[PDB]
């Protein structure tokens, strides 16, 4: 959600900019000027394979289609019909090779249970 | 002109006599160490009527001396194997072969 | 001309760990014996024979890879001439096997019992089989190196060695004067079975690979002190000659007083109630001084070391005193301390150092005098075979010995800083133990080219089991095998020893690993980019970038390289199966990477740097070396001239050269005992001739001429007519009379040297040979030379010149002929065998030593088992399951 506001807004950038250049902020020996070395997208950049864990790789179809949807920056509530609507994405693991590995290790996960 | 080495002796008792079948598995080497035969590979014993002149002569009077079971090494003189003609593309002309010779059963 | 194919089973070998050696010096016996009792063997398991020799190898040269190699494969006991070998009927050694009689004789079968023999004295080793002497003797081999026991087998035996003692028992006395093989098993390691040089070992998740091994050299059980000799004595050393000594007069006396060696005024040393704290008065006058010059002998060890003493704060004895403890209370003439006393003192670590060489100084020359009245090393204490288990130099020494020696002298250095004489450590000077194979350090295993990646994102694991100097990244496919990983532009790799990348060089990058860690390596050949994990973790450099690699081109290709150097053991995970892999999910997997064996379903196929010189074809595109095939005018024959491009440059490279040409010339089966030319005469001829001119410029003295036979394996930068590989097989009749003494090598040569004031011509060594007497000849400048040299039948020999660069005009072979003697295309070609025109064809070209070249890691490896049957049984050897190849032989060079 915060990096959403973050890439949602323009001023709050700019902003960004200055707090760290009025602060003097290192923001290498915090992580170990640019919007790369930004603490937000380097906090998400570390955060982000603990939420890609939970979507299986099944779902990783899903994704790949719901990359158009926020393309053409369709509204955030419907995308969940987007998906209801579009629901056969799934695909199959015999199917799929790549999957019939990936989606072994992902039923593996003893955090991950299916029900 | 075969020249018998025991590598491994047999029964030194029965030896073949006339017509008694020998079953004999072997391997065959040119003089100079190369491989033309080995009937393990085709896997299955050679057997031959000692008398009837299908072997060459030198494996005849080889297989004769051998015992049942006894494992040796007989070096026929082209004499008294294949000779002056050979065996064209197995065996050069003016040849010494060399039999790893294993006499298995008798008949 | 076709390359020949059959089934060949792979052969293995099995040592003790026991190696026994000669020197000048040495503290080794030289007379040993060990037994094999061979329990089942299946003669035929396969269509082949079953494989089993025994007998002795040396430690420098003996190394049977598993699969190819000489002849035919199955390289076991005697397929070089580095082991020694025995098989019931034959004695095996330069591949060749020759008929021994003994009493009875036939194949090792089960319930037999090989007794061996070395007396390094002659150089010999003599077999029995069941107590029957076996008529035959190896004699006049080469010395250097360490020689061990060694049976040979493929599939399908059990054997069992008797070392006696605890490890066997023999079942025969060994002849007079010989000693039980368990007797050189060294204070430090346990007498245990192993294979021969190895590159690979099970292990408990999957195959661990293993870099090379550090045996002992035959010079490492010689002691070599420092010269205590001429060292005049300093004042400052005599002004401190005797408290140093008063304090070791009887210090090795206050561990047991008040114990039941506690001193009596009846006795004296020696007499199980030592001590005798008194004074060194009441003791021997002789050996009082001698303690006192000792301690002084020990002081001009450090004089001789580097050591220097001075003077500064207050004087110790003032603030030192004597204390009479209640222990070591005695009744003979007061109660002291049995050495003299010191109070609260301490020592920097330059003083731990010092004080360890300054012990190694002390046994080293100890062991050195025990020797020269006779002595020797055994595990087993022989006094009055003056035996002894501590004649070892100090490295070799047990750490219990070790600290003994190391508390007596750190006492006397304690007692010296006391007194506040500074400890002078001595310069320090970086020292390589073995510096001229630097080949034989690092083993790189690579994958197949087969599997080179040029797309998608890639992932595959290192275990670093132990903390070392170990390799691990990506490596383009054309990688050569004798340049360390990432010095030239051939690999992106990373060094876990202290952490660096290596690509055209180092950076430091990351942590060192400790064992257990696990490297996780993955490429993106998308971004182009080389990351490398450890534990699970990113590494990353100091700029802060978490890619240890950027832009880097796909190019031909990428593949998995390891790289193991002395001593190091590693696992690397390809992860054919994702459960084995441990960090993947960690960090690799949710990133896109896969693993880089997937779904290849038989195990990805490997290959490693194997350290075996091989002669291969002069580079067309080297840097250093050219090869010129001139033709031949009327007065030259055709020649192929050999010149050093870059002599007088900054990167010259100058460096022994071994050069060979292609063919060989194969002597008649059969031997015959038992100017213009005339036709007749060189039409019936067998003598064949080749010659060497080295140009002027070249020195004489640095050139060999002469012949190789196709087992020259010997990369040796210091090259001398005495590190040629020989023996000599002697066979004889029951009382030992002399029947045959066939002599084996490897290399038939001439030094340029014993041919050569001033050196501006020329010199031109012709070399003969009679391929139906089976004689070489060799002709110095036209006149004859006095080496001939006499070969066996059938034997191959290829012409070759050892030579270490002087000028940049170097050699040049000579295709020629002399009058009535054929030239050496003749020889090598069988349609020219009457042609004597002198012709070069392009099969006939210079051939170099490759200290390094690839070679397949096999699919499966034989699986050996050992294990200490009992006390009398002894170590048992048991191999069973098959294993077969499919090999090719190149029939001129007469290897597999």
């Amino acid at each position: 959600e915060i990096f959403i506001y973050w890439s949602k807004s323009h001023n709050f950038k700019r902003e960004e900019q200055n707090f760290v250049v009025q602060n003097e902020i290192n923001n290498m020996s915090f992580l170990t000027y640019s919007v790369q070395t930004s603490l937000i997208v380097a906090t998400l950049k570390k955060m982000l394979p603990i939420g890609l864990n939970m979507c299986a790789p099944t779902d990783q179809d899903l994704i790949m289609l719901a990359k158009t949807r926020y393309a053409l920056k369709d509204t955030d509530e419907e995308v969940r019909e987007f998906l209801q609507n579009n629901l056969h994405l799934q695909g199959k693991v015999e199917g799929s090779p790549s999957l019939r590995w990936q989606m072994a290790l992902y039923r593996g996960l003893p955090g991950r249970e299916e029900d | 002109g075969v020249e018998i080495e025991t590598i491994s002796p047999g029964d030194g008792r029965t030896f073949p006599k006339k017509g008694q079948t020998c079953v004999v598995h072997y391997t065959g080497m040119l003089q100079n160490g190369k491989k033309f035969d080995s009937s393990r590979d085709r896997n299955k014993p050679f057997k031959f009527r000692i008398g009837k002149q299908e072997v060459i002569k030198g494996f005849e009077e080889g297989a004769a001396q051998m015992s049942l079971g006894q494992r040796a090494k007989l070096t026929c003189t082209p004499d008294v194997a294949y000779g002056a003609t050979g065996h064209p593309g197995v065996i050069p002309p003016n040849a010494t072969l060399i039999f790893d010779v294993e006499l298995l059963n008798l008949e | 001309l076709l390359l020949q194919t059959n089934l060949i089973n792979y052969v293995t070998s099995i040592r003790p760990n026991i190696f026994v050696g000669r020197a000048e010096g040495s503290t080794q016996y030289g007379k040993w014996y060990f037994e094999v009792m061979v329990d089942e063997v299946v003669p035929f398991l396969t269509a082949q024979a079953t494989h089993l020799r025994v007998g002795w190898a040396l430690t420098e040269g003996y190394s049977p890879y598993p699969g190819g190699g000489e002849g035919w494969g199955g390289n076991g006991v005697g397929d070089d001439l580095y082991s020694y070998g025995f098989d019931g009927l034959h004695l095996w050694t330069g591949h060749v096997a020759r008929p021994v009689t003994s009493p009875g004789q036939h194949l090792l079968a089960p319930e037999d019992v090989v007794s061996c023999c070395l007396d390094l004295s002659v150089p010999s080793i003599s077999f029995r089989i069941n107590g029957c002497p076996v008529q035959g003797v190896f004699e006049a081999f080469n010395l250097d190196g360490l020689f061990f026991p060694v049976v040979s087998f493929s599939a399908g035996v059990k054997v069992r060695f008797l070392l006696g003692g605890r490890h066997g028992e023999f079942k025969f006395l060994p002849p007079p004067g010989y000693a039980p093989c368990h007797e050189a098993v060294l204070p430090r390691e346990r007498l245990r079975l192993e294979p021969i040089k190895e590159y690979r070992r099970e292990g408990p998740r999957g195959p661990h690979l293993v870099g090379p091994s550090r045996c002992l050299s035959h010079t490492d059980f010689v002691p070599c002190p420092v010269d205590t000799v001429q060292i005049v004595l300093p004042p400052h050393l005599e002004r401190i000659r005797e408290k140093l000594a008063e304090n070791i007069h009887e210090l090795w006396a206050l561990t047991r007083i008040e114990q039941g060696w506690t001193y009596g005024p009846v006795r004296d040393d020696n007499k199980r109630l030592h001590p005798c704290l008194v004074n060194f008065h009441s003791l021997p006058e002789p050996e009082r001084n001698y303690n006192l010059q000792m301690s002084g002998e020990t002081l001009k060890t450090l004089l001789a070391l580097g050591c220097h003493v001075g003077m500064a704060d207050e004087k110790a004895e003032d603030n030192l005193k004597k204390t009479k403890l209640p222990k070591t209370y005695m009744m003979s003439n007061g109660y002291k301390p049995a050495p003299l006393d010191l109070s609260h003192v301490r020592l920097t670590p330059a003083q731990t150092t010092l004080v360890d060489r300054l012990a190694e100084n002390g046994h080293n020359v100890w062991a050195r005098d025990r020797v020269a009245q006779g002595w020797s090393y055994s595990a087993v204490q022989d006094i009055p075979a003056r035996r002894n288990p501590r004649l070892v130099p100090y490295r070799l020494l047990d750490e219990a010995t070790k600290r003994s020696n190391r508390d007596s002298l750190c006492q006397a250095v304690r007692t010296l800083l006391g007194y506040g004489y500074n400890i002078e450590p001595p310069d320090q000077e970086p020292s390589q133990v073995e510096n001229q194979s630097r080949w034989d350090r690092v083993r790189i295993f690579r994958a197949e080219k087969s599997y080179t990646v040029q797309s998608g994102r890639w992932y595959f694991e290192f275990e670093a089991v132990t903390t070392g100097e170990m390799r691990v990244g990506w490596a383009r496919p054309e990688l050569r095998p004798d340049v360390e990983l990432g010095a030239d532009e051939l690999a992106y790799v990373f060094n876990g020893h202290r952490g660096q990348r290596w690509h055209l060089g180092s950076e430091p990058f990351g942590r060192p690993w400790q064992s257990g860690d696990v490297v996780g390596c993955m490429i993106d050949l998308t971004e182009n980019t080389i990351i490398f994990t450890l534990n699970g973790e990113v590494l990353m450099s100091d700029s802060g970038s978490e890619t240890a690699f950027r832009e880097i081109e796909i190019g031909d290709g990428f593949l998995p390289v390891c790289s193991l150097g002395p001593g190091q053991v590693g696992h690397l995970n390809l992860g054919q199966d994702v459960s084995s892999l441990r960090f993947f999910a960690i960090c690799g997997l949710q990133e896109g990477f896969e693993p880089f064996a997937i779904n290849m379903q038989r195990p990805v196929t490997t290959w490693f740097s194997k350290s075996l010189p091989q002669f291969e074809p002069v580079p067309p595109e080297h840097p250093h070396y050219e090869v010129a095939r001139m033709d031949g005018t009327v007065d030259t024959p055709p020649c192929l001239r050999l010149a050093h491009r870059t002599w007088g440059s900054q990167n010259s490279l100058v460096e022994m050269l071994f050069l060979r040409l292609s063919l060989p010339v194969q002597f008649h089966q059969h031997f015959r005992c038992t100017n213009r030319d005339d036709p007749e005469i060189i039409l019936n001829t067998t003598t064949y001739y080749y010659s060497v001119r080295v140009f002027a410029g070249q020195e004489p003295s640095c050139v060999w001429v002469g012949w190789v036979t196709p087992d020259y394996h010997q990369h040796d930068m210091n090259f001398d007519l005495s590190k040629v590989r020989a023996v000599t097989v002697t066979m004889g009749d029951e009382q030992g009379n002399v029947h045959s003494s066939l002599k084996c090598s490897n290399c038939y040569m001439v030094w340029g040297g014993d041919f050569v004031r001033i050196s501006h011509t020329d010199l031109v060594i012709g070399c003969l040979v009679d391929l139906a007497t089976g004689l070489m000849t060799f002709t110095a400048n036209g006149k004859e030379s006095n080496t001939f040299f006499q070969v066996e039948p059938n034997t191959k020999l290829f012409p070759a010149v050892f030579v270490l660069p002087t000028h940049q005009n170097v050699i040049q072979f000579e295709l020629g002929k002399q009058k009535n003697i054929m030239p050496l295309s003749a020889a090598m070609f069988l349609s020219e065998r009457k042609n004597p025109a002198p012709q070069c064809p392009p099969r006939l070209e210079v051939q170099m030593l490759m200290p390094v070249s690839w070679s397949r890691m096999p699919n499966h490896f034989l699986q050996v088992e050992t294990r200490r049957a009992g006390e009398r049984l002894g170590w048992a050897v048991q191999c069973q399951d098959p294993l077969t190849m499919m090999a090719l032989h190149i029939p001129e060079e007469n290897r597999c």
